[PDB]
RNA sequence: GCAGUCAAGCGUUCAUAGCGACAUUGCUUUUUGAUUCUUCGAUGUCGGCUCUUCCUAUCAUACCGAAGCAGAAUUCGGUAA
RNA sequence: UUCAUCUAGACAGCCGGACGGUGGCCAUGGAAGUCGGAAUCCGCUAAGGAGUGUGUAACAACUCACCGGCCGAAUGAACUA
């Protein structure tokens, strides 16, 4: 009764190594990782099981997965 | 000659007659029709 | 502009009233004399020259207004230069017609000697033609003027040699005999403005 | 008893001053404490400036001058600005006139204080016709012989 | 420049406990309890253990990074105010006419009552907040002490009682009336 | 007309407030004589209505 | 923009920087094959008159004061790099503020020379209340009579920073309840050592302290703890 | 009147009690409203103000240039 | 206004080929408030009775600010039609 | 954008020292670092100006500029658009 309850505030969050799925594109709809961020808004994704080629994209055509 | 800088520091038998003589003469002096532009 | 904010703040004074005006040295007790005698907020600080203007204040004796002019304090050592706020004094002699209280300290405590009040004395006393001066000795209280030596006494006897002079003992701690000074200030000055109204 | 202390600049000629507050509030004395001042200035211009100290128990007279000061170079003179810029020999008599000073002057021989009483000479003519920091910037006499 | 994320850190003693659902902030300890709306200022919360938690602003500008020091200041002194309590005590000044100062209470809301002052007839009513209790001070001539839990409630409620006292179409170089805060201390 | 005439409306609050110091009293011409120094108040007085 | 205006002045006086650090990287490394001894003190608060005495008072000792990490740059801090062998664990002792000595006398005569030599300073003791009247510079020292009122210029000084009550009637300063500053066997507040500053009372004595000593020709650290 | 009265008053009941607050929060506020004054002042107010403010950037240059 | 002086800047790189803000000096009818009684060609038609409305660049009244602002009065300055 | 200062301790701020010859010449009713004119030199120093400000009738007292103790990452000035 003696502790803090202050909350967490989940968020999935940019790192090396969170799987990710492509919304829109040529690839669309296939699993990806994230290898190295470059700025705030371009990372270096690859997927290579299914078949995303090793390219640089932009965040905004991309959605994070709970994964890692 | 005055101020806050004030460095002027100065200007007894002689001013006894001036200031008697300088006070006895100051009792004595006491006692638009046709124009234009 | 400095000329106006220094000439709002100089004392109402008229030369045709009935003054009276309180001249000696400095560090002697004329400043003390004006705060018990009448209402008025100078400095009473025991150092030469705390004064630097005169200052005034009023009092009332036989259902009459009084004012009492302070002076600065003179030192008179070469007699036709000296400093303007020695100078402020003498102006305030020679012009206002009405008796002068020569405030001599007989006692320890000045900057000068006996010996130098009574050579200024005589120094002044062209001044004191017509005015009636009367002559009152401060700080009686803690040396009771007896004690004084046989010669020094005689510059006492020399005081009274110019005709129209007198010699009172006064303090300022009792305040019965700072009311018995400004009496004989009072009454002999009146002598002087009923004989001018008779003619 | 106590043991207290006073001191007292100016002046050249026997008077009372600044010293009449503390002599009002210390033991009284008017022509006991002019001779006392008239003793220490004894032989003294009254024009020149003259520093003193003064210590009395139960009315005493004392008289001392501890000449540190321009007092030194005021010494070896003959008298809108009265000038004191005059010119002196200083060169073995303001040598001398260091040996005096330099009680604790807090200084490593007369070598590194006869120049820190040079600089108080900023006025008189010193030696030959310039006395005066690089006029005295070093000193080839004396030095070790006030050792 | 796009600071990518800045931190502070707020130091929580072993008295208090502190209750933080998204931006409302509760702390509770030996004194009292007190609470904080914080909705405008777009921060991040985040307990680590149990005595210390880092405040966070991720991809925030300089205006936005400027705003997260203020945040860590305002619960500290959240955390100061129950810990140990405030205490501001005022001296009132007079020159001339002795100034009444009382407490009374119309309609339980407990004003604080100053008559007479500077010889006016005026009665100036300055409302008490919630929190804030005034005492007078014991032995100890002309002073009034204000003393609660929160910052701004007492520190307001002092700025108040002399802005109310303020001498109006005169020089104040010469009258000297007015209240004045002595000096901001705490209460142990 | 206007500007000219508002620098002498301040030049005539000047020349009007002060206190004429020839024919006052010998005693008020003297205190001001020793504190004011009358060369220095009279020139001033005589540049402003120059 | 919003950046903070940095005071700008006109003064005399101009900054050192790193040309007087490297000289004294110099001057160390110097004194050790010159002199003999070398004599490590720890003085923290220090009077100018008081190190004026021990400066002229010893012409064969050389006083060497300056940044501590200075003095571990030119007497080396690591055992690897020093000027003079065995000078690495003397070095280590200096963590306060410390001037190095460098004396040819004698080692019993700079032992017993700090024991002997002892002076009196600010506190930083005895009891003080101030009696409940005109407050005066001595402060109850000597009688009042012979002594001065405070000057009113550091009376908004006292009812501000040194906490004291004072409201003022005339010319002088008033009090009316008696007030006491500090009490015997206390550590004394940085607020109850600038009241007895203003006071004037340095009624604590003085004494500087000697933690070590060195050897040239025997090379070997020595330690002796004096206070 | 009665010569000069006010710095009396000064010496003998003291300047107020936060008078040395207020003062010295004054000018630690003038940073903060010689930016304010720019950028308000719409309309000669602005000119005036802007002649004013660089006569004295020029002298105080001038006094840096003398040492 | 003209004629200087001083120099942060400007002039393809630029002190000295040449410009020049910010300051300041030249007298523009006499240094001691005495006066100057000087209206110096308006070549052109709107002015006033009644009545309404609108700007602010505020003469008063509201509230502040600053000055030797003791009060009393009175000035500078802001928001406001 | 060029110039600087720095993890061997910068910048910020608390804390400590900030001295001797000295209350330097004249000025003066008093001017002691500071109402002022001319000045302005040395000693010892880590550092301490014949001395930036507060102000006592003078002094005292405080301040920074100068160095040093703590804390442990960069920071300041000048400009350009
Ligand atoms: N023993 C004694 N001392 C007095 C007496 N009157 C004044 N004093 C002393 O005078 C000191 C003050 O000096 P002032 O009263 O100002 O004398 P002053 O300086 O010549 O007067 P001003 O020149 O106008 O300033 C006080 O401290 C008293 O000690 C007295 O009657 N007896
Ligand atoms: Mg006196």
């Amino acid at each position: 009764s003696t502790d803090s309850i202050v909350k967490a505030s989940n968020w999935r969050l940019v790192e090396v190594g969170r799987v990710v799925l492509i919304k829109k594109g040529q690839s669309a709809g296939k699993l990806a990782a994230i290898v190295e961020i470059i700025d705030q808004k371009k990372v270096l994704i690859d997927g290579p099981k299914a078949g995303v080629p090793r390219q640089a994209i932009n965040l905004g055509q991309v959605v994070l997965t709970p994964l890692t | 000659a005055f101020g806050p800088k004030a460095q002027r520091k100065r200007p007894l038998e002689d001013l006894v007659k001036a200031t008697n003589e300088d006070i006895t003469k100051y009792e004595e002096k006491q006692v638009s029709k046709g124009q234009s532009k | 502009e400095q000329v106006r904010q220094h000439i709002g703040r100089l004392p109402s004074i008229d030369p045709n009233t009935r003054t009276l005006l309180i001249c000696g040295y400095p560090n002697v007790g004329k400043s003390s004399f004006l705060r018990c005698i009448t209402k008025s907020d100078v400095d009473v600080q025991p150092y030469a020259f705390t004064t630097k203007s005169l200052y005034v204040g009023h009092f009332d004796y036989k259902y009459l207004r009084f004012q009492a002019i302070d002076t600065p304090g003179i030192l008179d050592r070469p007699t036709e230069e000296m400093n303007n706020i020695e100078m402020q004094s003498i102006y305030a002699i020679a012009h206002l017609r009405s008796c002068v209280l020569y405030f001599m300290d007989l006692s320890e405590q000045c900057g000068f000697t006996i010996e130098a009040q009574v050579k200024l004395f005589h120094s002044i006393k062209p001044l004191f033609a017509n005015k009636s001066v009367m002559v009152v000795i401060n700080k009686t209280d803690i040396i009771r003027p007896e004690d004084l030596d046989e010669e020094r006494a005689q510059l006492l006897e020399s005081v009274k040699e110019v005709p129209g002079v007198e010699i009172m003992t006064s303090s300022c701690q009792l305040e019965e005999n700072v009311m018995e000074v400004r009496n004989k200030a009072c009454e002999k000055l009146l002598a002087s403005r009923i004989e001018n109204k008779l003619k | 008893x106590x043991x207290x202390x006073x001191x007292x600049x100016x002046x050249x000629x026997x008077x009372x001053x600044x010293x009449x507050x503390x002599x009002x509030x210390x033991x009284x004395x008017x022509x006991x404490x002019x001779x006392x001042x008239x003793x220490a200035t004894k032989e003294f211009k009254g024009i020149k400036v003259t520093v003193q100290l003064k210590i009395q128990n139960r009315q005493a007279a004392a008289s001392v001058v501890p000449s540190a000061s321009s007092l030194v170079i005021t010494a070896l003179k003959e008298p809108k600005n009265v000038k004191h810029s005059g010119n002196i020999q200083l060169d073995e008599i303001i040598x001398x006139x260091x040996x005096x000073x330099x009680x604790x002057x807090x200084x490593x021989x007369x070598x590194x204080x006869x120049x820190x009483x040079x600089x108080x000479x900023x006025x008189x003519x010193x030696x030959x016709x310039x006395x005066x920091x690089x006029x005295x910037x070093x000193x080839x006499x004396x030095x070790x012989x006030x050792x | 420049m796009k600071y990518i994320q800045t931190e502070q850190q707020i130091e929580v003693p072993e008295g208090v406990t502190v209750s933080i659902k998204s931006r409302i902030v509760k702390v509770v300890g030996p004194r009292g309890t007190l609470t904080k709306n914080l909705k405008h200022i777009d921060v991040t919360f985040t307990k680590v253990n149990n005595q210390l938690i880092k405040v966070a602003v991720h991809n925030g500008g300089r205006k936005h990074v400027a705003a997260l020091r203020t945040v860590k200041s305002l619960v500290d002194n959240m955390i100061t105010g129950v810990t140990k309590g405030y205490k501001y005590k005022m001296r009132y000044v007079y020159a001339h006419f002795p100034i009444n100062v009382n407490i009374v209470e119309k309609d339980g809301a407990k004003f604080i009552e100053v008559r007479n002052f500077l010889g006016d007839k005026k009665i100036r009513n300055v409302p008490v907040r919630d929190g804030v209790t005034i005492e007078f001070s014991t032995n100890v001539k002309d002073e009034i002490v204000l003393s609660g839990n929160s910052v701004e409630d007492v520190s307001q409620n002092a700025a108040d009682l002399q802005q109310i006292c303020r001498v109006r179409n005169k020089d104040i170089r010469k009258f000297l009336d007015g209240i004045y805060v002595s000096h901001k201390g705490f209460i142990t | 007309k206007y500007t000219g005439e508002g620098f002498v409306e301040k030049f005539e609050d000047i020349l009007k407030g002060f206190p004429n110091i020839n024919d006052v009293h010998p005693f008020h011409r003297d205190l001001m004589d020793t504190l004011y120094e009358k060369n220095h108040y009279k020139i001033s007085l005589a540049a402003i209505s120059r | 923009r919003s950046k903070r205006s940095k005071l700008v002045t006109l003064a005399q006086t101009d900054k050192k920087g790193r040309e007087n650090k490297e000289r004294i990287f110099d001057e160390v490394r110097e004194a050790l094959d010159t002199y003999r001894y070398v004599w490590v003190l720890h003085l923290d608060d220090v009077r100018t008159p008081v190190l004026q005495e021990i400066r002229t008072s010893w012409a064969g000792s050389k006083l060497i004061m300056g940044k501590r990490k200075v003095l571990q740059k030119a007497l080396g801090e690591k055992r690897e790099e020093e000027y003079k062998e065995n000078l690495y664990q003397l070095s280590k002792l200096c963590s306060g503020v410390t001037g190095l000595l460098f004396t040819d006398e004698d080692v019993n005569t700079v032992k017993e020379y700090f024991k002997s030599y002892v002076r009196s300073d600010y506190s930083r003791p005895l009891t003080f209340t101030i009696p409940e009247g005109i407050v005066y510079s001595r402060g109850g020292q000597i009688p009042a009579e012979e002594d001065v009122p405070m000057i009113h210029s550091l009376e908004p000084t006292m009812r501000n920073k040194f906490e004291i009550p004072t409201k003022i009637k005339a010319g002088k300063i008033t009090i009316d309840s008696p007030y006491l500053v500090c009490t015997e066997g206390e550590k004394l507040d940085v607020r109850q050592a600038l009241i007895l500053k203003q006071f004037g009372i340095a009624a604590s004595e003085f004494k500087v302290k000697v933690s070590a000593y060195y050897d040239n020709d025997s090379s070997t650290v020595e330690s002796t703890n004096i206070n | 009147p009665q010569n000069d009265y006010i710095e009396r008053h000064i010496k003998q009941h003291g300047k107020r009690l936060d008078h040395e607050e207020r003062k010295r929060k004054r000018e630690a506020r003038e940073s903060h409203k010689i930016s304010e004054r720019a950028q308000k002042l719409t309309g000669w107010k602005g000119k005036q103000f802007a002649k004013k403010r660089y006569a004295e950037k020029v002298s105080m240059r001038k006094k840096i240039k003398a040492h």
